[PDB]
């Protein structure tokens, strides 16, 4: 029951191109039917889901396709930098970084700031 | 010799005695190499040619419709480097802006310099919009193999890092090769860009909203040139905007600080008119003689500050000051 | 040392970083099929990384890839296992093995005939590459590399080489669906043999991974244009015996393609024809089966 | 018996307040929308974006402030 | 819908305006359904409906 509904569109093809390649009569008439095609064929002889593309459509569709291959990987990227997972993984090695950055600059502006004291004291 | 090649390679008239000849390098370039594969056409065309004929090419030659905006890109020819997400935030903003208005992007096309931003910001787009460059034919690298009449030549990326030389940008959609029969000299492009885009801005659009086609000017650092090209911008008929993105120095860098402290142009106080001067003479290592010549073409310049228009980065991308100026220079 | 022995040492240490850094740089000289070698060699240990660098710097995939590379490709064991001499013996068995055998492209198109199943028929077994390859073993050349690139890193179980040659060439849809249905008929065919269940549910996982590949492009192409959505569901691919991508989309049994919206209006589009006449149907049909003046009072599609 | 045809000045007074109610929904909604978990991580790591480069900034330029200040105390 | 939701923003009779909009969602989703159209614009409708009620 969870996947009835798809059950019911896959079976939908199978209807469908099952009941395209049926001659027109019913099965009674199905001889008739028989006989003309048969008539239509020996004078050709003797005597609908696959469209044939031409070369400047092929290449329209395959660029299409190609397009639509980067928009795909572009929303997959999109949505993998904004998930809250990798918000939180570059969020902490940021904060990595700017911990050890303020140590540096505290303990270094702290001879800074004796410097400036000293030059002040000296003048 | 005084056109810098080697005394056995030969074979304005002015000292180096050119002769006008048919031309014979175009066709397309083959990008092998740097990533993705992108095919570029390119034209030699000389240097005092008319621009007409130049837009006959790129309109029915080129197959290139004629576009909403010229996003001009002129800045800085050495290399410099910018804050990170400056850089992204103008590479974001000018790919926003060119794809809003499907613009033609003139910059310089050689990969030295505001160009290596601006093939780095074509990474960030990474999959139309035009990028016509505007580069001597002398300066560029492996001209040999540039030789070919409508042949897919292979142009790899190979730059040596002591040759004068300068490899392409492999990004760019389109290439102009702008010939004056001497090599590895600039100034052979200026001219012609500019007639080039003044005949892009006589050309009536189909919307006619403003002016024909509008053009917009870009400024990243920069030399006096681009002084004196800013200046030639606003004095210009149409007058054309400039943008000037500030935060990266030079001249856009002194421009900006003026323009903050300007009002009705020449309405500078003493104080900051003698630190613009002393920042000329020493922060940008320009000579003080020349100083109060650059002085007085900057408040030529800004008799016209109503064109200009900055850009304080501090989300608010460049996109914003170019769709500014282009409603603000369209009458 | 020179650059070829560089890269088979950047190679082996397995750090694409210190190739790109260093390796690829200004003023190399490479030299004759020296980046083809590399190439086949990122290929047969499994690296997607340095292929993606190579492919970066140019080896020209449509020029490298021959017969007797692929052959080559098909035949080395100087990566991860494969259930390929399994399904090469079986259907050697059923056509009717040494243990030096080298596969021959024949063979392992009978393999992705005899996985496919169906009607399906494969370019290998035609009778163009049967007198190209007794002729022989641009004319030994593939028009279109990263097909078979595909089915090649399918059919060896190679996952993350298979989604980087989806990514790259045409007919995406196609190799999504050819893939699927390529690694559930192998993961039915280990669980036939009843194997260890880690490798069987790989497979499975990697045809789920390919099917959602599928509905997501297919998603995509919806999203984007719907009349260049039909024409890729419908077109007929040459390169894929001459099937659709529903086609193999019902041969995948792939119940998730189908049940998109795309594929559903185009089935109910081709289910009632050139008939307009389209809202509460079924009683209208009745009525126009049995009344043959009721067929004149229908809404009818033009041409 | 549900139908109270309620005069105008009562229309007006039930009008101000179906405002009211507006304006409190909409507040409270862009209050939840403000506190969520999602919001915090995404305005949190666009700011500390910010933060990473003002104070590398401040890093790279006060080295040269700091230079300045040791050779005007040498030089003194 | 967004302009819906906009036009449900400004003006009175407010609860009367979601409820109209929410019957009117869900009796375009059913005429939709009873053509038997494409299920996207039908579930949209339908999700109309049920972000107004």
């Amino acid at each position: 029951k969870s996947i009835s509904n798809q059950v019911w569109k896959f079976q939908r093809y199978q209807l469908i191109m099952t009941f395209h390649e049926r001659p027109v009569l019913p099965p009674p008439l199905i001889i008739f039917s028989h006989m003309t095609m048969i008539f239509q064929h020996l004078c050709c002889r003797w005597r609908g889901l696959k469209l044939f593309i031409t070369d400047d459509e092929l290449k329209k569709v395959h660029d299409f396709e190609e397009q639509c291959i980067e928009e795909y990987f572009r929303e997959k990227d999109d949505r993998f930098n904004s998930s809250n997972d990798e918000r939180i993984r570059v969020t902490s090695e940021r904060v990595e970084n700017m911990s050890m950055r303020l140590e540096e600059v505290n303990e270094r502006e702290h001879s800074m700031k004796a410097s400036l004291q000293t030059v002040d004291i000296r003048l | 010799c005084c056109c810098g090649r080697l005394i056995g390679q030969h074979v304005w008239s002015i000292s180096k005695h050119t002769q006008l000849s048919p031309t014979d390098a175009f066709g397309t370039i083959e990008f092998q190499g740097g990533g993705h594969s992108n095919k570029a056409m390119y034209v030699r065309v000389s240097f005092d040619t008319k621009p007409d004929l130049l837009l006959h090419l790129m309109t029915k030659e080129w197959q290139l419709e004629l576009p909403k905006l010229l996003i001009s890109v002129h800045g800085g020819l050495q290399n410099f480097e910018l804050q990170p997400k400056l850089k992204q935030v103008f590479g974001k903003g000018l790919i926003k802006a060119a794809m809003t208005t499907g613009a033609w992007i003139f910059t310089g096309g050689v990969n030295t310099g505001v160009i290596r931003h601006v093939g780095d910001a074509l990474k960030d787009h990474a999959s139309k919009i035009c990028t016509i460059g505007i580069a001597p034919w002398g300066i560029v690298e492996n001209q040999e193999d540039l030789i070919g009449r409508d042949v897919v030549r292979p142009y790899q990326t190979m730059s040596n890092p002591m040759s004068k030389l300068t490899v392409l940008n492999s990004m760019h959609s389109h290439f102009i090769l702008a010939d004056n029969g001497t090599t590895g000299k600039y100034g052979a492009e200026v001219k012609l860009r500019r007639q080039l885009e003044k005949h892009i801005s006589l050309q009536k659009i189909n919307t006619r909203i403003g002016q024909g086609v509008p053009v917009v000017a870009l400024i990243v650092e920069g030399g006096p040139n681009v002084i004196s090209i800013v200046l030639e911008y606003l004095r210009d008929t149409p007058p054309v905007p400039v943008v000037v993105c500030d935060g990266s120095g030079r001249a856009s860098d002194i421009l900006a600080f003026g323009h903050k402290y300007s009002e009705e142009g020449g309405l500078i106080n003493e104080s900051l008119r003698d630190q613009l001067l002393v920042t000329i003479q020493k922060t940008f290592t320009y000579t003080r003689t020349q100083a109060q010549h650059l002085f007085i073409i900057l408040m030529e310049c800004m008799k016209k500050k109503e064109l200009i228009t900055v850009f304080r980065m501090g989300h608010q991308d460049i996109d914003l000051a170019i769709l500014t100026a282009l409603l603000k220079g369209a009458n | 040392a020179s650059a070829p022995d560089q890269l088979s040492l950047a190679l082996a240490w397995n750090r694409v970083d210190i190739a790109r850094s260093q390796i690829f740089i200004y003023g190399q000289q490479w030299p004759v099929g020296s980046l083809e070698q590399a190439m086949l060699d990122a290929l047969v240990l499994d690296r997607v990384d340095f292929v993606k660098l190579l492919i970066e710097n140019g080896v020209s995939m449509h020029r490298f890839l021959t017969i007797s590379r692929l052959e080559e490709l098909y035949n080395t064991r100087h990566g991860p296992s494969n259930t390929l001499y399994h399904l090469v013996r079986d259907v050697k068995k059923r056509e009717y093995l040494p243990p030096d055998y080298r596969i021959s492209l024949i063979d392992i198109g009978l393999v992705i005939e005899y996985l496919m199943g169906g009607a399906y028929r494969c370019n290998y077994t035609r009778k163009r590459f049967r007198t190209l390859y007794h002729n022989l073993f641009e004319i030994n050349h593939f028009p279109f590399p990263f097909h078979e690139l595909m089915v090649w890193a399918v059919l060896m179980k190679r996952q993350k080489m298979a989604l980087f040659f989806w990514q790259h060439g045409e007919e995406a849809m196609a190799k999504a669906l050819v893939a699927c249905k390529l690694c559930k008929a192998m993961a039915h065919e280990a669980s036939e043999n009843d194997m260890v269940d880690d490798i069987s549910q790989e497979l499975n996982h990697n045809s789920r991974d390919f099917g959602q590949l599928a509905v997501e492009l297919l998603d995509q192409s919806y999203k984007q244009d719907e009349q260049l959505a039909m024409k890729l569901l419908t077109y007929e691919l040459k390169n894929w015996s001459n099937a659709t991508c529903l086609q193999l989309a019902v041969a995948a049994k792939h119940r998730d393609f189908i049940a998109h919206t795309c594929s559903q209006m185009l089935l109910t589009d081709m289910w009632m024809g050139r008939l307009r006449m389209r809202k509460n149907s079924g009683l209208k049909v009745i009525l126009g089966i049995l009344l043959p003046p009721s067929i004149l009072s229908l809404e009818f599609k033009n041409k």
